[PDB]
RNA sequence: AAUUGAAGAGUUUGAUCAUGGCUCAGAUUGAACGCUGGCGGCAGGCCUAACACAUGCAAGUCGAACGGUAACAGGAAGAAGCUUGCUUCUUUGCUGACGAGUGGCGGACGGGUGAGUAAUGUCUGGGAAACUGCCUGAUGGAGGGGGAUAACUACUGGAAACGGUAGCUAAUACCGCAUAACGUCGCAAGACCAAAGAGGGGGACCUUCGGGCCUCUUGCCAUCGGAUGUGCCCAGAUGGGAUUAGCUAGUAGGUGGGGUAACGGCUCACCUAGGCGACGAUCCCUAGCUGGUCUGAGAGGAUGACCAGCCACACUGGAACUGAGACACGGUCCAGACUCCUACGGGAGGCAGCAGUGGGGAAUAUUGCACAAUGGGCGCAAGCCUGAUGCAGCCAUGCCGCGUGUAUGAAGAAGGCCUUCGGGUUGUAAAGUACUUUCAGCGGGGAGGAAGGGAGUAAAGUUAAUACCUUUGCUCAUUGACGUUACCCGCAGAAGAAGCACCGGCUAACUCCGUGCCAGCAGCCGCGGUAAUACGGAGGGUGCAAGCGUUAAUCGGAAUUACUGGGCGUAAAGCGCACGCAGGCGGUUUGUUAAGUCAGAUGUGAAAUCCCCGGGCUCAACCUGGGAACUGCAUCUGAUACUGGCAA
RNA sequence: GCCCGGAUAGCUCAGUCGGUAGAGCAGGGGAUUGAAAAUCCCCGUGUCCUUGGUUCGAUUCCGAGUCCGGGCACCA
C-alpha cells in the first residue's frame, strides 16, 4: 500500500518500521491509508504545540 | 468532577443569574453582567436552533453542577418515567442532596452545599451521606452532625435564607440547623424562567 | 443423583444462594429441573431473608433426592411447630 | 502416565482376559447348536441348546451379556429348532 | 535453578587479564579442576567455559565466560574476558565488576602490546589490585631465563601506578596442573592462598538506594528474559518493583527472581553477580547498556557538564588539539556512547595533558549522577577518564 | 404494576426542481492507537497460529474389602543393664495409624477450545422399538465350596522403564454346586438364571475359651417402581453460488440369516430397479448452533466475546478394550510427525486444564493464597482432594460514584493580548483575611459473612438391659483464605490531587503574527498564488472532562434491495415479437367441506438477558424478589363469511 | 556478544587506485501575470553518512562510530 505521511518533516527512508491507520486523504489519486506518527520508529513533529495527539508530540 | 475554575463568567456567557457567586452578598453588579463572555463580548450571536437547545442544556447544567455523561443518564430516567418528560427532569436535578442542602440554607453557594455535603457534614435519617447526587425520596429528614453543627460556615449561610425565596416543598427548624423534606418539588413552585422544552429536544434525536 | 443445593449467584462479597433441584453431575450454576426460593446470610433483622417452600421438598425427598449441609439447616430453621 | 490412578490400566487387562475366555466360551456352545442346524434332528440341537441354557444366563447375570442378548440368543435360536427340527 | 544459595563466606568479584593466546581460559580451567578436588567444590571443566561455533573453528575467546568456585575462606566468582585487539568492548563490562584481577604473563613470549593496554584500561575504570601468573614456565628449562621475565612485569606496573615489587607474581603452567601433577596442582594451591592474603575483603554498599548496570542480557526459554550484572549499590528482594532506565526510553517491571549462577535468592545484595528476571518483557526492547534502579531516584540524562582529564603520549592517549564537533566513545558504567563536546567560553582549543570542564552532548540517553566516573576511548586506543560535575539534561 | 413512539444537513448547477450516489450528526465494541492520568465500587480481560512447549500444579479415596502388627508411633506379657523403674528390649490388631501392590467405587463429571460439521449437527414440536451406576419406593432372598493371585521370600534380566522362574497366603476381585419366582423362553407343559459380608455393643445360655448367640448400623443379589439420564426416529425451521444440472450401486425397496441395550442396508444373502432432484439433489466456498447480544419506532439488519443449554474435538490418523454409561483432555494398543533421555539394547511424553514461555500480532494478565463458605469425588465420621470455585495482584478495558477546596475579596493590582492608545480584555481570575478535613497519611475500637463439627450432660427412642447405638435439648472449649477487612473515632494541616480535542459551512467558538498553490490541513464541500476565521504559532473562546480524541467494526439515518415502504415514456430500468409446459392467478349459483382462516382450550415457549414495579450495596453501575413477557409451537373442540378441494 | 555489506548536492547518478568534487533533471532571482506555465535573461543551490589519524594537501589512504541491511551464535 501507499501511506500519506502527515506534519512538517518526517523521519523514514526506504526501510524503517511503522504504523498504518486508515484514513484517505482525498488529494493524491489512490493513496488510502495514513502513516501514524509517534508509534515506533516515525518519530513525532518537531515543535507542534496545538493538537499532539495527532502527530505523537509530548508536553514542553 | 465540578467545573473549578472562573464561576462568574459561565454566569455572562448565559446572561441571567445561575446563582453561581451569590454567598453573603445579596446581588454581584461587579462583573460587567450580560455583555461580555469572553474577549469578544461587543459582538452578538446569531443563533441557530441547534444553539437555542445547546445554550438551554448548558445553562440548567452549569446551575446545578453536573456533567454531560451524568446528565444524559438522568434524562434516560426521565424518559422511564411516566407523565411528562420535561418535568421529571428538573425533579430529578432538584432531587440532589448538594441542592436540597442549599435550598436549606446550610451552604450560602451551591459549591459551598456541595462541598458541605461531600464532608460528611450532612446526616439524613441518622445516615451520613458523602454523595451530591444522591436521589433524595420524599418524607425526609437532612440534618447537620453536632461536630459541623454552630460552626463558622452555617450560621452566617443561614441568614440569607431569610432574604431567599423559601421553597414551600420543604421545612426548616434554624433553631438546632435542622431540616426537614416534606414532599417531592413541582414545576409551578420552582424556576418560572428556565425552559424545560428545549433540552427535550436536544436528546430525542 | 438429584439433590437440593444452593447455587451461588451475585456479586463480589454479597452472596445470594438460590436453593434448586438438580443433578450432582451437573456445575454448581449449571442446569435443573426448578428452583425453590433462596438463601442470603446478609439480610438482619429486617423484612426479608430466606425462603424455601416446604411442599415442593415433599415431593422431590419423597421421590428420592439429597438434601446438601446448608440446606439440611435451613428446613431446621424453618421448623414445624416452632 | 503420571498418575498413580494407572491401576485400571492393569485391572483392565487382567479383566479383559478373564472377560474374553468366558466371552469366547460362551459363543462356541452357540455355534455348536449351529453346527446341528442345517441338518439334524430335534435331539442333536436340543441337546446343544440344554447345554448353552444355563451357560448364558450366568453370564447375563454376572453383566458381561446384558440380558436381552441372552432373551433373543434364547428365542432367534429356538426359533430355529422348533421351525426346522 | 534449584538450591538455594546459602549466603555463607565472603563474596568476590574476579577475572583473568591477559594477551591473546597468552594462557587465560587454560588458567582458569586448572583453578576449577584443582579447587574442586582438594578443598571439595564443585567439579567442571575447560570445554563448558568457552564454548559455541565461533570460539572452536579458531579456538579464542569472544565473550565474558563466568565460573564459580569455592575456598575454605572466601567465595569467587571468575571472569574470563576475550582478550583480544576486535573485542574490547565487551572485555570492559567483564573489567568493570572485577575488584581483585588475575594478570597472566608468558615465561616465554614476556611483556606483549596488549599487556600494557589491558592494565591501562583496568584504572581507570576500577582495579584496585593486581595479581601477576607467569603462566607457561615448563617450556623453557632453565632458572636464569625465566627470573628476566619477573624483572619486566614489575616495570609494567610500578610504571603505571601500582605496587610492583610487592604484587606476588606466581609461576606454573596451567596444562600440567589441569590434568594432575602433584608438584604443579600444589603451585595453583598455592595461587589461591595469594587471593586471600593480598587482595581484602572489598566494601559494599548495603544502604544507599539500589542500582544494576546490566553487563548482557539472556532469554530463558519458559521464564522469560533476564539481565545479568554486579549489584553495584543497595539490596533487591523478590516482589519489589524496579523502572528500568537508559537507552532508548524509561519502563516499569517487577523483580520476579534472583539468581547466582543457576541457584535460588531472596536477598541478592550489592558486590556479587546475580541474573535479574523481569515481568512481561521481551528480548528485543531490553538492550545491552540500561540500568535497572528502584523507581524515583535515576533519571535518564543527555547532556552533561563534567571535569574531564585528558591524556598525553607520557600517560596514554592523544598528541593533537581538537576543535568542538569531535566525537568519541564513553564507557559509563558497561557499554559505549557516542557524545559531541561544546568547549566553554574563552576556550579555543583542547591540548594534550590538561585539565578542562566541557559540556559533552551524547546520542542516546543514559542514567547517571554527580560523583560518577568514565574513560573515554577512540581508534582502537584510549583518550582519558573523567568525573560527572552537573546535571543539565 | 407490566411499552409514552419515526427529525435531518452538506454535496452535481450561473441558478431551479428532480433523479442519484458520496459524506456527517446518534448508539454500541472483547477493541486498538496517540496524548494524558487521583481513588473506590461491579464487570470483564489471545478475536491472530486448533502454531510450538521448559518448569511446577489441575483426581483421587476409604483399615466400615482381608490378610499382613511388611514401614512409622504408642501401649501391654516379659527382658537386660544398673542412677530397681531410670534405661536396653523380644513378642503383641488391643488402639493410633498406614504401604511399591490386590480389591470397591470414582476418573466419562467438573474444567478448556471452536479445528471440523451446511445436517449425522442445532432449534421448536411430536414419536416407539430402548437401556439407566450411585440416589431411592416396594417384595423376597443374602446357600455352600473351589482354585488361583499380586503383595511376600528365593534365585535371577536390565542403565532405566521394567521383568522372569519356583514356592507360600487372604478377601466385598474370580468361578461352579443347591436355591428360586409376577425374572427369561415357549402356543402351552417345562427348561433356565443370583449373591458378600463387614461395623459397635452385650443378659441369659454356650465356650474345643476360635467364639457361638442376640441386636443395631451399614453393607449385599432377584424383580415391578420412581426420578434423573442417555440412545434412536419423523416433521418443519436452520448461510452464500446455477459462471455447480443431473446425482446415486448397498445405491432404493423386499424376503431370509446375522448383529445392536434397542428399530433400521447397521450388515451379508438372493429378489426388485427403484430413490433423490427447478418447493435446488450433487458439487464448490464459508460457518459450531441456540437462549440471547447490538441496532431499529417497529418490521427487520447485523451478530453469537462474557453468563447459560446442545453438539463436536483433545499432538495427526486409526482401532477397539474396561465399564450402567467412552470407542475415553491429564487411560490402553498401533502407525505417523516432533521434541527429550540412553550404558545405542531400547524407553519416555502430549498446556484447545492454571500460571508462564517463545512465536504470530494492531492488540489481552500472576509460574499468588485458601479449602473458612458454595457444590464435586470417595469416605460410618475425623477429615483428605480440587488452578471447579472463592479471593488477591495486574490492565482507565468498560459501566458508575466522589474528589482536585469553600465564602468574602477593586488597587478592577501586576504580567499577557488587542487598540480609535480614550481604553478594552485575560478577570473576583490571582494575592490576602475568615473557615472545612470526603478520599489519600497515621494510630486505636470493630461488626457481617460460620452453617456446623468436638467433649460432656439429662430426657426420649432402642433393647433382656439404667451399656453401645439413634434423636433432642443443654454447658464448655473452639473453627476465617479474604484481613493492616466493611464500618466508626480521633490526629495534623490548602496541605497530596486536570487534561485534549476542536474554533470557514454542515456544528457550539474570534482576532493577531509567521508562511506566500510553498510548507501544510481534511469527514464531505474545499482552504494556501503577499491583509488566510480552513495552513504553523500566539492570546482568547467552545465542547467534552479522568477521560479525550484518532482508527476499525455493526446497525442507524438509507423509503440508497422499498413485506410494512421505491420504481421501469425521456434520469439506471419494458425481453425485438409471438406460441406455450411447469409455476402464479382466476367469472358466477347452490350444496357439503374442515386444509387455509379465524375463535377458544390445553400443555409446552429452560434459567439468566429485555421491559414494569419493588428490595439491597451510603448513591449508582451491580446485585436481586415478584409479575408480565417468552410476538411462538403442537394437539384438541368449534365458527364457517372469504381462500381451496369434490359437487349440482 | 561478533562477522560482513550499504551511504556522493532537493531527487537519479558519473567520479577514485592523492592535487581543492561533476552530469541530467529539479529549484532560486529578474521582466511579463492577480499567481503560475511556456517565452527571455542569470545562478550549483555540496557538513562527499559523522568524526579523528598517516600526509604540505584526503570523497578517493587507515581507524572509530551512526542508523539500516543481511548472517551466526549464548541460553540465570
Ligand atoms: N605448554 C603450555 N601451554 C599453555 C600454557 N598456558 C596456555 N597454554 C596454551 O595456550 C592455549 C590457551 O590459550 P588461551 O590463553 O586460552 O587463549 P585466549 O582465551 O584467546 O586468551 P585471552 O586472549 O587471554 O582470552 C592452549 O591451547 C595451550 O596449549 C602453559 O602453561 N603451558
Ligand atoms: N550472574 C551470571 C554471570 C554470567 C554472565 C554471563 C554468562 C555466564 C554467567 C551467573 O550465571
Ligand atoms: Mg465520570
Ligand atoms: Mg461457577
Ligand atoms: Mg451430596
Ligand atoms: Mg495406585
Ligand atoms: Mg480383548
Ligand atoms: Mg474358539
Ligand atoms: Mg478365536
Ligand atoms: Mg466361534
Ligand atoms: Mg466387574
Ligand atoms: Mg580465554
Ligand atoms: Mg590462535
Ligand atoms: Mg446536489
Ligand atoms: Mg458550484
Ligand atoms: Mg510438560
Ligand atoms: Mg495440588
Ligand atoms: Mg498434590
Ligand atoms: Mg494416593
Ligand atoms: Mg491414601
Ligand atoms: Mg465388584
Ligand atoms: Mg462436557
Ligand atoms: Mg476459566
Ligand atoms: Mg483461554
Ligand atoms: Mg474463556
Ligand atoms: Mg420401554
Ligand atoms: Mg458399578
Ligand atoms: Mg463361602
Ligand atoms: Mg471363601
Ligand atoms: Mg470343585
Ligand atoms: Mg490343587
Ligand atoms: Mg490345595
Ligand atoms: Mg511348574
Ligand atoms: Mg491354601
Ligand atoms: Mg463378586
Ligand atoms: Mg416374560
Ligand atoms: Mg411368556
Ligand atoms: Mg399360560
Ligand atoms: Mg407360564
Ligand atoms: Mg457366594
Ligand atoms: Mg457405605
Ligand atoms: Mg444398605
Ligand atoms: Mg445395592
Ligand atoms: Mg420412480
Ligand atoms: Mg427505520
Ligand atoms: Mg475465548
Ligand atoms: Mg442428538
Ligand atoms: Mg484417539
Ligand atoms: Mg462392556
Ligand atoms: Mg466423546
Ligand atoms: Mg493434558
Ligand atoms: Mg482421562
Ligand atoms: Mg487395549
Ligand atoms: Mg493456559
Ligand atoms: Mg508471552
Ligand atoms: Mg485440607
Ligand atoms: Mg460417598
Ligand atoms: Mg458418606
Ligand atoms: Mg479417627
Ligand atoms: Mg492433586
Ligand atoms: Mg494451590
Ligand atoms: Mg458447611
Ligand atoms: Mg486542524
Ligand atoms: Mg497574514
Ligand atoms: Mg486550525
Ligand atoms: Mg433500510
Ligand atoms: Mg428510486
Ligand atoms: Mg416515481
Ligand atoms: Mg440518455
Ligand atoms: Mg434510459
Ligand atoms: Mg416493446
Ligand atoms: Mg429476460
Ligand atoms: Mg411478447
Ligand atoms: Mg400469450
Ligand atoms: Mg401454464
Ligand atoms: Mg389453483
Ligand atoms: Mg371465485
Ligand atoms: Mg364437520
Ligand atoms: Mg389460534
Ligand atoms: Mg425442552
Ligand atoms: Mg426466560
Ligand atoms: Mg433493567
Ligand atoms: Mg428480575
Ligand atoms: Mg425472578
Ligand atoms: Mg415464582
Ligand atoms: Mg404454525
Ligand atoms: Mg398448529
Ligand atoms: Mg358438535
Ligand atoms: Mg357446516
Ligand atoms: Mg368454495
Ligand atoms: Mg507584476
Ligand atoms: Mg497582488
Ligand atoms: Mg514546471
Ligand atoms: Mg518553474
Amino acid at each position: 500500500v501507499t501511506s500519506y505521511i502527515g506534519g512538517e518533516g518526517h523521519n523514514l527512508q526506504e526501510h524503517s518500521v511503522i504504523l498504518i491507520r486508515g484514513g484517505r486523504v482525498k488529494d493524491l489519486p489512490g493513496v488510502r491509508y495514513h502513516t501514524v506518527r509517534g508509534a515506533l520508529d516515525c518519530s513525532g513533529v518537531k515543535d507542534r504545540k496545538q493538537a499532539r495527539s495527532k502527530y505523537g508530540v509530548k508536553r514542553p | 468532577a465540578r467545573y473549578l475554575g472562573p464561576k462568574l463568567k459561565l454566569s455572562r456567557r448565559e446572561g441571567t443569574d445561575l446563582f453561581l457567586k451569590s454567598g453573603v452578598r445579596a446581588i454581584d453588579t461587579k462583573c460587567k453582567i450580560e455583555q461580555a463572555p469572553g474577549q469578544h463580548g461587543a459582538r452578538k450571536p446569531r443563533l441557530s436552533d441547534y444553539g437555542v437547545q445547546l445554550r438551554e442544556k448548558q445553562k440548567v447544567r452549569r446551575i446545578y453542577g453536573v456533567l454531560e455523561r451524568q446528565f444524559r443518564n438522568y434524562y434516560k430516567e426521565a424518559a422511564r418515567l411516566k407523565g411528562n418528560t420535561g418535568e421529571n427532569l428538573l425533579a430529578l436535578l432538584e432531587g440532589r442532596l448538594d441542592n436540597v442542602v442549599y435550598r436549606m440554607g446550610f451552604g450560602a453557594t451551591r459549591a459551598e452545599a456541595r462541598q458541605l455535603v461531600s464532608h460528611k457534614a450532612i446526616m439524613v435519617n441518622g445516615r451520613v451521606v458523602n454523595i451530591a447526587s444522591y436521589q433524595v425520596s420524599p418524607n425526609d429528614v437532612v440534618s447537620i452532625r453536632e461536630k459541623a453543627k454552630k460552626q463558622s460556615r452555617v450560621k452566617a449561610a443561614l441568614e440569607l435564607a431569610e432574604q431567599r425565596e423559601k421553597p414551600t416543598w420543604l421545612e426548616v427548624d434554624a433553631g438546632k440547623m435542622e431540616g426537614t423534606f416534606k414532599r417531592k418539588p413541582e414545576r409551578s413552585d420552582l424556576s418560572a424562567d428556565i425552559n424545560e422544552h428545549l433540552i427535550v429536544e436536544l436528546y430525542s434525536k | 443423583m438429584v439433590t437440593i443445593r444452593l447455587a451461588r449467584h451475585g456479586a463480589k462479597k454479597r452472596p445470594f444462594y438460590q436453593v434448586v433441584v438438580a443433578d450432582s453431575r451437573n456445575a454448581r450454576n449449571g442446569r435443573f429441573i426448578e428452583r425453590v426460593g433462596f438463601f442470603n446470610p446478609i439480610a438482619s433483622e429486617k423484612e426479608e431473608g430466606t425462603r424455601l417452600d416446604l411442599d415442593r421438598i415433599a415431593h422431590w425427598v419423597g421421590q428420592g433426592a439429597t438434601i446438601s449441609d446448608r440446606v439440611a439447616a435451613l428446613i431446621k430453621e424453618v421448623n414445624k411447630a416452632a | 502416565n503420571i498418575k498413580s490412578a494407572k491401576k485400571r490400566a492393569i485391572q483392565s487387562e487382567k479383566a479383559r482376559k478373564h472377560n474374553a475366555s468366558r466371552r469366547s466360551m460362551m459363543r462356541t456352545f452357540i455355534k455348536k447348536v449351529y453346527a446341528a442346524i442345517e441338518a439334524g434332528d430335534k435331539a442333536a440341537a436340543q441337546k446343544a441348546f440344554n447345554e448353552m441354557q444355563p451357560i448364558v444366563d450366568r453370564q447375563a447375570a454376572k453383566g458381561l451379556i446384558h440380558k436381552n442378548k441372552a432373551a433373543r440368543h434364547k428365542a432367534n435360536l429356538t426359533a430355529q429348532i422348533n421351525k426346522l427340527a | 535453578s534449584k538450591e538455594k544459595f546459602e549466603r555463607t563466606k565472603p563474596h568476590v568479584n574476579v577475572g583473568t587479564i591477559g594477551h591473546v593466546d597468552h594462557g587465560k581460559t587454560t588458567l582458569t580451567a586448572a583453578i576449577t579442576t584443582v579447587l574442586a578436588k582438594t578443598y571439595g567444590g564443585a567439579a567442571r571443566a575447560f570445554n563448558q567455559i568457552d564454548n559455541a561455533p565461533e570460539e572452536k573453528a579458531r579456538g579464542i575467546t569472544i565473550n565474558t565466560s563466568h565460573v564459580e568456585y569455592d575456598t575454605p575462606t572466601r567465595h569467587y566468582a571468575h571472569v574470563d574476558c576475550p582478550g583480544a585487539a576486535d573485542y574490547v568492548k565487551n572485555m570492559i563490562t567483564g573489567a568493570a565488576q572485577m575488584d581483585g584481577a588475575i594478570l597472566v604473563v608468558a615465561a616465554t613470549d614476556g611483556p606483549m602490546p596488549q599487556t600494557r593496554e589491558h592494565i591501562l584500561l583496568g584504572r581507570q575504570v576500577g582495579v584496585p589490585y593486581i595479581i601477576v601468573f607467569l603462566n607457561k614456565c615448563d617450556m623453557v628449562d632453565d632458572e636464569e631465563l625465566l627470573e628476566l621475565v619477573e624483572m619486566e612485569v614489575r616495570e609494567l606496573l610500578s610504571q603505571y601506578d601500582f605496587p610492583g615489587d610487592d604484587t606476588p607474581i606466581v609461576r606454573g603452567s596451567a596444562l600440567k596442573a589441569l590434568e594432575g601433577d602433584a608438584e604443579w596442582e600444589a603451585k595453583i594451591l598455592e595461587l589461591a592462598g595469594f587471593l586471600d592474603s593480598y587482595i581484602p575483603e572489598p566494601e559494599r554498599a548495603i544502604d544507599k538506594p539500589f542500582l544494576l548496570p546490566i553487563e548482557d542480557v539472556f532469554s530463558i526459554s519458559g521464564r522469560g528474559t533476564v539481565v545479568t550484572g554486579r549489584v553495584e549499590r543497595g539490596i533487591i528482594k523478590v516482589g519489589e518493583e524496579v523502572e528500568i532506565v537508559g537507552i532508548k526510553e524509561t519502563q516499569k517491571s517487577t523483580c520476579t527472581g534472583v539468581e547466582m549462577f543457576r541457584k535460588l535468592l531472596d536477598e541478592g545484595r550489592a558486590g556479587e553477580n546475580v541474573g535479574v528476571l523481569l515481568r512481561g518483557i521481551k528480548r528485543e526492547e531490553i538492550e545491552r547498556g540500561q540500568v535497572l534502579a528502584k523507581p524515583g531516584t535515576i533519571k535518564p540524562h543527555t547532556k552533561f557538564e563534567s571535569e574531564v582529564y585528558i591524556l598525553s603520549k607520557d600517560e596514554g592517549g592523544r598528541h593533537t588539539p581538537f576543535f568542538k564537533g569531535y566525537r568519541p566513545q564513553f564507557y559509563f558504567r558497561t557499554t559505549d556512547v557516542t557524545g559531541t563536546i561544546e568547549l566553554p567560553e574563552g576556550v579555543e582549543m583542547v591540548m594534550p595533558g590538561d585539565n578542562i570542564k566541557m559540556v559533552v552532548t551524547l546520542i542516546h540517553p543514559i542514567a547517571m549522577d554527580d560523583g560518577l566516573r568514565f574513560a573515554i576511548r577512540e581508534g582502537g586506543r584510549t583518550v582519558g577518564a573523567g568525573v560527572v560535575a552537573k546535571v543539565l539534561s
